[PDB]
């Protein structure tokens, strides 16, 4: 897997590849790793499919109930806190590297990483999963403060494409999402629409 | 007889044991809260039952979270237990959700706990009413009051205890929406002095607390110098 | 009918007060503390010549340095006595020292108000114990006599009577007791007092007597040793 | 350790060395391995030092409680049984204890071997500990039910001595007790070095 | 934690006349990967007390949550009593010991610094409940690379000024950046005095690479 | 290591067991008894792990005696065998398994003599003769060779003696003495020990 | 589970449930014991006759163990519970002491069972 | 495999005199090949009459000493007198055995006055076995100190020597000598020697410098 | 009436009779007095003796080095509460290595003793305490009641005829803060002596004294040890 999210002024962009593996068999080549947790809050999932699905459904329940009770949209920070509590408490029984991102009216676009082990840290942008290793140098060189939504989308799509080419456990299509006050816009980059970088032939 | 258990309705559909608990709050001396432009102020008429007691003994004003004050009337041991419940709820909320509990949610949660003691022969209703006050830039000023049945509402001004009505009628004279906490403490002290029956109960301490822009959203005791001035204003206004 | 943990308007637990009235239905026991040891003496109260006297046991050894005389509802005393025995042995086990008379009495006295019907385990104590106890022994404070009743109150006494004739016996005790009194004097004094208070004619089978002395372990008087002391009395 | 005991016409002889070790380090030369359970009952210790001390102390507690509740001396059979029932529950948890319970009750002289494996057996003679094999050789060649008292003392002392000589884990002094019908007595304590002088 | 995940490296502390200074880089490493390069490994506990942690960062965030809540609980009472640095160090020793005794440690090594009643406090606690005080401390590779330098200075001059302690800490942080492959040249310095707890950062040390041309 | 044997004739069951209690390289007792009287006409012979063997056999024994006291008559050798089995099997997968091997010998008024074999797994088999322990390996074929169902008790004791002599000759362990008992219509009889 | 306090003190130190239990015993059939020199004997009344009754099934004398028996008077269902409890206990004693119980031992056990049912909730 | 133990070094020693007890220890606290601190004594005052030395795994030394402190107060509250030296020893035995299946990794030596005012030393293994001794060494350098004490205090292996009473002054000289000898050869023992002298008049403290390498 | 047998039954006046009845247990105990200066907190207690040959009931109990209590009411309840206090104190020294502040211990008592006032079949505690302590905020005297309410006091008296002792304490309380120790204990004794029948006097047999302060751990004075304090009521 490769997952990523990026903050912009007014919202966030999220992305993932779509490969599920068992050993080196691809058990799903068009996985949706970006899961809505509330109207404007998504999580990107990596690690165990069973664990991250069970945890996401659980936090979706908790957050929904909390939100009805308060009669307000939930904070992104709350959603991240609930993932953190469950990923930290059960760190010995789960394999879950999560990114929580979304929009709320109080703090705007936010990205949090909850990596394995269950720590939580807010970041400008975050990457995770097995393929993230191959894009540290690329994201560190290419990231600029103040990118627009569109720039965040391209930056995300490029990073993911690079990771997907190299990481055997990542691949398929690139699913993207942008979240802002106005709502959630999702799209899929497939085939020729995935950014392309030549193999370096002699 | 129909009034011995909170698990027995009377034939008219009342729960007398809750009503009796309410009578314990109505026997108590008066506490008031006022919400204003930039915060919430609490004042309590704190009867001193012996000169042997220290200043500050039997406080009726509590910090239940850093941003939330509580003012009580009724049986004081029940109120204190409720202050512990409220504290525990604010603490647990912060642990689970990662931010300071919103006032309304805290009020509703502790109200459901009060409510749970009005259903059963196994336990008795709490003999206390209490107000919760907070302020934040995001939520503004908020003042809630909960009674022994577990009802919880929000208020501009509120009073509990034995001169409740007299206090309300004075609170209604204020245009509190446009006043600051610094102005309102004086008026709180004034009102407690008005409703205090100096013939029947001889000595009292005024207890004051506030939470607002001026304390940066922290619930704090009103400083000693400001309380003394407010007392002096209240006393001379009585004239 | 009210609950077992109900207070009266005087601030007493009804069940404890009633338990205290049950002590008056017991046989008279006497304890006296002297600088040479303590004695405990008890009226047996034989109800038929067909009963075996030696099967009435109202003075028991707690440990080698501590005895106990009981009055009231005797069947209730068993769990108290067993608790005292277990406790002194625990203390020996843990600390390699004998437990003081005061400490034994305290430990037993902490069971007293542990009754009630909706705090506790599926069938815990329903009522207080209908018994009073005199613990007599020797520890590093010297000889010592302690009294305990169903309220869980306990106190050291130079001399004390309990059961049916305790008023009476207590008056004679105030009369005869003195700080410098010998143990032999104390023994005689308590047999004289039992003799007054007892409905039956005192003899060597319808009473029991025990001592504990700085020299010597808990000792129950034999028929023959009782007869000897009875001669003068 | 080497401990032994035997029944004979005049009661039960009980003897032990006094060494303790932590691996090969000699931790003490003055351990008391014969424990006074009551004035008519002794227990011997071999194996884990803390295990033996604790469980035999607990046995002494229980025997004492018993005596108070029942108004009579516990039998050797019943005491040994209490000990076996206590340790049975811990089998497999690594307790190490081998003990002889030695007394004189209504059945006469009594001797039981009890260990942390769960064995409990009555017998005429036993030896327990890393030196037991050496004590058995000497004890077995000299033992008789009709030994005179002083001959029985000599045998026990010599058997433990000889065990201390061969077994690196036994040593110090030989401590000897005699259980008689009216109680045990402590008969002697002889440093193995002073015994060496004597037996040559 | 059975297996630590994102971890922090050394924490340093030294007493000085009027306070205590502690230092810690801002890195969370995931094995060799320098993964989260802007995290604070130092906590202001209350006005008199600060804490820095090596080891598993999630476990540190849990301690921070727990300890932060305890300090809030205590402040609510408004009763004139506060946890001293020594009390917090005691609490922390019990908490780590207790977790060690359930075979489920909090995977951290910590340095507690404080100033109360005219005394500088500096105390260590590790994941096993080993705890003690000393005039200077250093966890992880700092025990090998920084502690020798702290102790050598302290033996010549046991009483340091604030500015001397700060310079000495900076020299130690440089050595760590040279010689610990899990360090990072972005650190915080926290100081506690009469006035309270101040956390400074992000800070960097100057470095010298002249030795790169001294091979032939 | 421990040897048990049983031989059932038309109207009796003969049983025997070694008298050694061993530990490491030494015999610690030479007059050990491995038989437990359950009732007037039932013996349980029990070997296996230390502690388990006595704890198990005495628990069975007390419960069989309890059954007598509650009901005024005794459990049949077959009932007691199945009671024994139920207990062992119910403990097998518990926190407290008992590592014991058994024979149960008895005489019922109506059924006649019975001999039951049980292993630590709690498999129960009724048999005309049987044995447990390493010694069984050297003696079962002696029994197969010479046993007949109508064997008289005098010849059974002879047959038993052949088994025990074969241990003296061929078995590496020193088992010099054996307890011998027989059960019939008149209960349990102690025979002389067979000794070498 | 049912935790009502059933045996409680009344004014003057009476335990009414226990007194009422004693009234039950007084309406039971007469039972007598004599301790001989080297024999002990028990005899008990009746209870009702009735030709159609199987005599075996209603005895009021019962073995507790080989060396101890008992008779009772009072509620026969209650007796059966006590008897069975005592029979269990005789087997524990033999188990852990390897002696038969003394008569005093098992008496003391029965007595303390009976006492506990005067001071335990729900019974 | 998280290990719940680590070895932290430390040597302890106690000597019983006619009317005194000495309990002594070094002040180094170590781990692996490092020194945690040079000023960590291993002796702890329990009463006016009883001092305990503890070495081994420091996390257990701290916990156990805190448990003992609590239990002394519980005793005093329930029995209205301070625990004796002998009762503290017996109680420690049971507290150690309570962790028989997860032991306290601590070697304990108690030194104090018995009920007759005489010196008393009790020495323990980590699971609570113990006895009274005339003197005892424990911890890291115990095998180095013990034989010398056997010889010089016990007079073992010596002919033609008057078995005189041990004076405080000679006991003191011995204690300083053996720790100095131990600092030469045990890497864990060093920095400083702390000596507690328990007598009827109270508990006093001496400290002697040891090698810092 | 129908309202006085259960702690869970409010009366129509807003009272709970069981709690008021429990308070009567304290009013019938023997009197005790507590007072403080700037530096010390003192307890003084009258001990009742059953007969002429009885010792005299303990009234003053050690809780921790910095805390002691005087009791009035059910002795068994007094011990249970005292044992709770002791444990709370040991816990805080175990956890934090410092004394439990006296006002926090008292809060724990209020919270613990409130619980059975609200559950069916439970009863209040039938004991009142005077609590003497010393911590960072100086000396303290607190009072606790069966209602679970508690009070911070300049001085206090509870038990039989305590009104007299309270009057005395109000009369002289302006002197207490500046008193040396001897003066302060004298004041405690004079207050206590007001509670006695005119005939009867303070003696070494009936007076018990407890003191804690800055340089002094909680200490109990009984029997011959009270004589210094009784001589020079001159
Ligand atoms: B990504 O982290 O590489 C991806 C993210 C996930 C979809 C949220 N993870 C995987 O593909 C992982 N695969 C599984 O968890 C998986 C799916 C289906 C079956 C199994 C399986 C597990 C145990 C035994 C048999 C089959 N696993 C993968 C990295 O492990
Ligand atoms: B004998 O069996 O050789 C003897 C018996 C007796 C009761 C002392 N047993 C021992 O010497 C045993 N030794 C110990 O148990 C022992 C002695 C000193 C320290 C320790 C220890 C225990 C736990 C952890 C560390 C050290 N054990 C036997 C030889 O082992
Ligand atoms: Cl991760
Ligand atoms: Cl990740
Ligand atoms: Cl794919
Ligand atoms: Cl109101
Ligand atoms: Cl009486
Ligand atoms: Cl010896
Ligand atoms: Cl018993
Ligand atoms: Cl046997
Ligand atoms: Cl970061
Ligand atoms: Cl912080
Ligand atoms: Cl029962
Ligand atoms: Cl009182
Ligand atoms: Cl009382
Ligand atoms: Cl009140
Ligand atoms: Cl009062
Ligand atoms: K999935
Ligand atoms: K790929
Ligand atoms: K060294
Ligand atoms: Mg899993
Ligand atoms: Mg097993
Ligand atoms: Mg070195």
């Amino acid at each position: 897997t490769t997952i990523m999210a990026v903050q912009f002024d007014g919202g966030v962009v999220l992305g993932a590849d779509s490969r599920t593996t068992t050993g080196s068999y691809i058990a799903n080549r068009v996985t949706d790793k970006l899961t809505p947790i509330h109207d404007r809050i998504f999580c990107c999932r990596s690690g165990s499919a069973a664990d991250t699905q069970a945890v996401a459904d659980a936090v979706t329940y908790q957050l929904g109930f909390h939100s009805i009770e308060l009669n307000e949209p939930p904070l992104v920070h709350t959603a991240a806190s609930l993932f953190k509590e469950m990923c930290y408490r059960y760190r010995e029984d789960l394999m879950a590297g999560i990114i929580i991102a979304g929009w709320d009216p109080q703090e705007g676009g936010q990205v949090y990483s909850v990596p394995m082990g269950g720590m939580m840290v807010r970041q400008s942008f975050a990457i995770g999963g097995s393929g993230s290793s191959y894009i540290y140098g690329y994201v560190d060189a290419t990231y600029r403060e103040g990118m627009t939504k569109e720039e965040c989308l391209q930056f995300t799509a490029n990073a993911l494409a690079l990771a997907m080419e190299r990481d055997g456990s990542s691949g398929g299509v690139i699913r993207l999402a942008a979240i802002a006050e106005s709502g959630v816009e999702r799209q899929v980059l497939l085939g020729d629409q995935i950014p392309k970088f030549a193999v370096a032939t002699l | 007889g129909y009034d011995l258990s909170a698990s027995t309705f009377s034939p008219d559909g009342r729960v007398f044991q809750v009503e009796y608990a309410m009578k314990a709050v109505e026997n108590s001396s008066t506490a008031i809260g006022i919400r204003c432009k930039d915060g919430v102020v609490f004042g309590v008429e704190k009867l001193v039952l012996s000169k042997l007691y220290e200043e500050g003994s039997n406080k009726r004003l509590f910090n239940v979270d850093r941003h939330v004050g509580m003012a009580v009337a009724g049986l004081l041991a029940d109120a204190r237990s409720l202050a512990d419940i409220a504290r525990e709820e604010a603490s647990n909320f912060r642990s689970n959700f990662g931010y300071n509990i919103p006032l309304k949610h805290l009020a509703d949660r502790v109200a459901m706990y009060v409510h749970a003691y009005t259903l059963y022969s196994a336990v008795r209703p709490f003999g206390c009413s209490f107000m919760l006050g907070s302020y934040s830039v995001n939520d503004g000023a908020q003042l809630y009051m909960i009674d022994p049945s577990g009802v919880s509402y929000g208020y501009w001004g509120c009073a509990i205890g034995k001169a409740r009505q007299a206090a309300k009628t004075e609170i209604e004279k204020l245009q509190m929406k446009e006043m600051t906490c610094r102005d309102i403490v004086k008026e709180v002290a004034k009102i407690i002095y008005i409703v205090h029956d100096e013939v029947k109960d001889k000595a009292f301490e005024l207890e004051l607390s506030w939470v607002g822009e001026l304390t940066n959203g922290r619930h704090e005791i009103v400083p000693k110098d400001i309380r003394e001035e407010a007392e002096k204003y209240a006393k001379e206004s009585l004239k | 009918d009210r609950g077992v943990n109900t207070f009266s308007p005087e601030g007493r637990l009804f069940q404890v007060e009633y338990a205290i009235e049950a002590i008056k239905l017991g046989s008279t026991a006497i304890g006296i503390q002297t600088s040479e040891g303590v004695c405990l003496a008890v009226e047996k109260r034989i109800t038929s010549p067909l009963m075996e006297p030696s099967s009435i046991e109202k003075i028991v050894e707690i440990d080698a340095h501590i005895g106990c005389a009981m009055s009231g509802l005797i069947a209730d005393a068993k769990t108290l006595i067993d608790k005292a025995r277990v406790e002194t042995q625990n203390h020996w086990f843990t600390y390699n020292e004998t437990m003081t008379v005061e400490s034994v009495t305290q430990a037993v006295s902490n069971l007293a108000l542990q009754f009630g019907e909706e705090d506790a385990d599926p069938g815990a104590m329903s009522r207080p114990f209908g018994v009073a106890l005199l613990f007599g022994g020797v520890d590093e404070k010297g000889p010592q006599l302690f009294h305990m009743d169903p309220s869980g109150t306990f106190v050291q006494c130079d001399a004390r009577a309990i059961g049916s004739a305790s008023e009476g016996a207590q008056s004679s005790l105030q009369e005869v007791y003195h700080k410098s009194m010998t143990l032999k004097e104390a023994i005689k004094s308590s047999l004289i007092i039992l003799k007054q208070v007892m409905e039956e004619k005192l003899n060597a089978t319808n009473i029991e007597l025990a001592t504990v002395q700085p020299g010597q372990n808990f000792h129950m008087f034999t028929k023959e040793e009782l007869e000897e002391v009875i001669k003068d009395i | 350790t080497t401990t032994l005991a035997f029944k004979f016409r005049h009661g039960v002889i009980v003897a032990a060395d006094s060494r303790a070790t932590a691996g090969a380090y000699i931790a003490s030369q003055t351990v008391k391995k014969v424990i006074e359970i009551n004035p008519y009952l002794l227990g011997t210790m071999a194996g884990g030092a803390a295990d033996c001390s604790f469980w035999e102390r607990l046995l002494a507690r229980q025997c004492r409680i018993y005596e108070l509740r029942n108004k009579e001396r516990i039998s050797v059979a019943a005491a040994s049984k209490l000990l076996a029932n206590m340790v049975y529950q811990y089998k497999g948890m690594g307790l190490s204890m081998g003990t002889m319970i030695c007394g004189w009750d209504k059945r006469g002289p009594g001797l039981y071997y009890v260990d942390s494996e769960g064995n409990r057996i009555s017998g005429a003679t036993f030896s327990v500990g890393s030196g037991s094999v050496y004590a058995y050789g000497v004890m077995d060649r000299g033992y008789s039910y009709d030994l005179e008292v002083e001959q029985a003392y000599d045998l026990a002392r010599r058997a433990i001595y000889q065990a201390t000589y061969r077994d690196a884990y036994s040593g110090g002094a030989v401590n000897l007790y005699h259980v008689r019908e009216d109680g045990w007595i402590r008969v002697s304590s002889d440093n193995v070095a002073d015994l060496h002088e004597k037996y040559s | 934690t059975q297996n630590p995940m994102v971890t922090g490296t050394s924490v340093l502390g030294v007493k000085f006349e009027g306070g205590v200074v502690i230092a810690a880089d801002m890195l969370g490493s995931y094995g060799s990967l320098a993964r989260f390069r802007n995290i604070s490994r130092i906590m202001r506990v209350n006005n008199s007390t600060m804490l820095g942690a090596s080891g598993d960062y999630a476990d540190f965030q849990y301690l921070k949550q727990v300890l932060g809540q305890m300090v809030i609980d205590e402040e609510l009472l408004g009763d004139g009593h506060s946890y001293s640095p020594r009390a917090i160090h005691s609490w922390l020793t019990r908490a780590m010991y207790s977790r060690r005794s359930k075979m489920n440690p909090l995977w951290n090594t910590m340095v507690i610094g404080g100033y109360a009643d005219g005394e500088s406090f500096l105390g260590y606690v590790d994941m096993l409940g080993v705890a003690y005080e000393a005039p200077s401390l250093a966890t992880g590779y700092g025990a090998y690379l920084a502690q020798p330098l702290l102790r050598e200075v302290l033996e010549k001059q046991p009483v340091l000024s604030q500015t001397e302690a700060r310079d000495l800490v900076e020299r130690c942080m440089r050595v760590l950046y040279y010689r610990d492959a899990r360090s990072y040249n972005r650190f915080q310095i926290a100081t506690v005095t009469e006035k309270g707890v101040e956390i400074e950062g992000p800070l960097s040390t100057e470095t010298n690479w002249d030795i790169a041309h001294m091979i032939s | 290591m421990e040897y048990l044997i049983g031989i059932q004739g038309p109207d009796y069951v003969l049983v025997a067991s070694d008298r050694v209690a061993a530990s490491n390289i030494v015999q610690m007792k030479d007059d050990h008894d491995k038989m437990f009287k359950m009732s007037e006409k039932i013996l349980l012979l029990c070997v296996g792990e230390a502690g388990d063997t006595v704890q198990f056999a005495e628990y069975i024994q007390k419960n069989v005696q309890l059954y007598k006291m509650r009901n005024g008559y005794e459990l049949s050798p077959t009932a007691a065998a199945n009671f024994t089995r139920r207990n062992l099997a119910d403990c097998l997968r518990s926190r407290t398994p008992y590592h014991v091997n058994l024979l149960l010998a008895g005489y019922d008024e109506h059924e006649g003599p019975a001999l039951y074999y049980m292993d630590y797994l709690a498999a129960l088999a009724k048999a005309p003769f049987a044995a447990h322990g390493y010694g069984a390996f050297l003696t079962l074929s002696i029994l197969d060779r010479y046993y007949t169902p109508t064997i008289s008790r005098e010849r059974a004791v002879e047959l038993l003696r052949k088994c025990l002599e074969e241990l003296q000759k061929r078995f590496i362990l020193n088992l010099p003495t054996f307890s011998v008992r027989i059960i019939d219509k008149n209960g349990i009889h102690d025979l002389d020990n067979i000794s070498f | 589970s049912y935790d009502r306090a059933i045996t409680v003190f009344s004014p003057d130190g009476h335990l009414f449930q226990v007194e009422y239990a004693q009234e039950a015993v007084k309406k039971g059939s007469t039972a007598v014991g004599v301790r001989g020199r080297d024999i002990v004997v028990l005899g008990v009344e009746k209870k009702s006759v009735a030709k159609l009754q199987d005599e075996r099934t209603v005895r009021k004398i019962c073995a507790l163990d080989d060396n101890v028996c008992m008779a009772f008077a009072g509620l026969t269902a209650d007796a059966r519970i006590v008897i069975n409890r005592a029979r269990v206990e005789c087997q524990s004693h033999r188990l852990t002491v390897e002696d038969p119980v003394t008569v005093e031992y098992i008496t003391r056990y029965i007595a303390s069972l009976k006492q506990r049912y005067t001071q335990s909730n729900g019974r | 495999r998280f290990s719940p133990y680590v070895f932290n070094g430390g040597t302890i020693l106690a000597i019983a005199g006619e009317d005194f007890a000495i309990v002594a220890s070094d002040t180094r606290l170590s781990e692996g090949f490092s020194i945690h601190t040079r000023d960590s004594p291993k002796c702890y005052k329990l009463t006016d009459k009883t001092v305990i030395g503890c070495s081994g795994f420091h996390g257990d030394c701290l916990t156990l000493t805190k448990i003992i402190e609590a239990r002394l107060k519980m005793y005093k509250h329930s029995n209205n007198k301070a625990m004796t030296t002998g009762a503290i020893a017996a109680m420690l035995s049971t507290i150690l055995y309570s962790r028989r299946f997860f032991p306290y990794y601590v070697y304990n030596i108690i030194g104090g006055l018995d009920e007759e005012g005489k010196g008393a030393v009790y020495s323990f293994d980590p699971v609570g076995s113990y006895q009274r001794d005339s003197f005892k060494a424990g911890g890291s350098a115990s095998a180095m100190l013990q034989p010398l004490l056997d010889n010089q205090v016990g007079f073992k292996n010596m002919q033609n020597v008057e078995h005189v009473p041990l004076s405080l002054d000679r006991a003191m000289r011995l204690v300083k000598d053996v720790f100095i000898s131990a600092a030469e050869r045990d890497v864990y023992t060093g920095d400083a020697l702390r000596i507690c002298i328990v007598t009827k008049e109270g508990i006093r403290e001496e400290t002697v410098s040891l090698r810092k390498d | 009436n129908q309202y006085d047998n259960d702690v869970t039954v409010w009366s129509p006046q807003g009272r709970i009779h069981q709690i008021e009845y429990a308070m009567e247990a304290v009013k019938q105990g023997s009197a005790t007095v507590g007072l403080k200066s700037k530096t010390h907190a003192v307890l003084v207690a009258l001990k009742r003796a059953q007969s002429e040959l009885a010792a005299h009931q303990k009234k003053i109990l050690h809780v921790d080095n910095h805390i002691g209590i005087s009791i009035a009411g059910l002795t068994a309840d007094a011990r249970l509460l005292c044992n709770f206090m002791r444990q709370e104190c040991l816990d805080s020294r175990f956890v934090f290595d410092r004394p439990l502040p006296v006002s926090r211990l008292v809060s724990l008592i209020g919270s613990k003793t409130q619980i059975p006032t609200q559950r069916y079949g439970r009863r209040p505690y039938g004991v009142g305490l005077l609590i003497a302590g010393y911590d960072d905020m100086g000396p303290h005297i607190f009072q606790t009641c069966p209602s679970a309410n508690y009070f911070d006091c300049r001085a206090m008296s509870i038990g039989a005829r305590s009104q007299s002792a309270r009057t005395y304490l109000e009369r002289h309380m302006s002197e207490f803060m500046e008193c040396n120790l001897n003066e302060l204990v004298k004041h405690g004794l004079r207050a206590l002596r007001e509670t006695l029948p005119a005939e009867q006097d303070l003696t070494t047999k009936n007076v018990s004294i407890g003191i804690v302060g800055k340089d002094l751990e909680f200490t109990i004075y009984d029997d011959d040890d009270v004589s210094p304090f009784l001589e020079g009521l001159e």
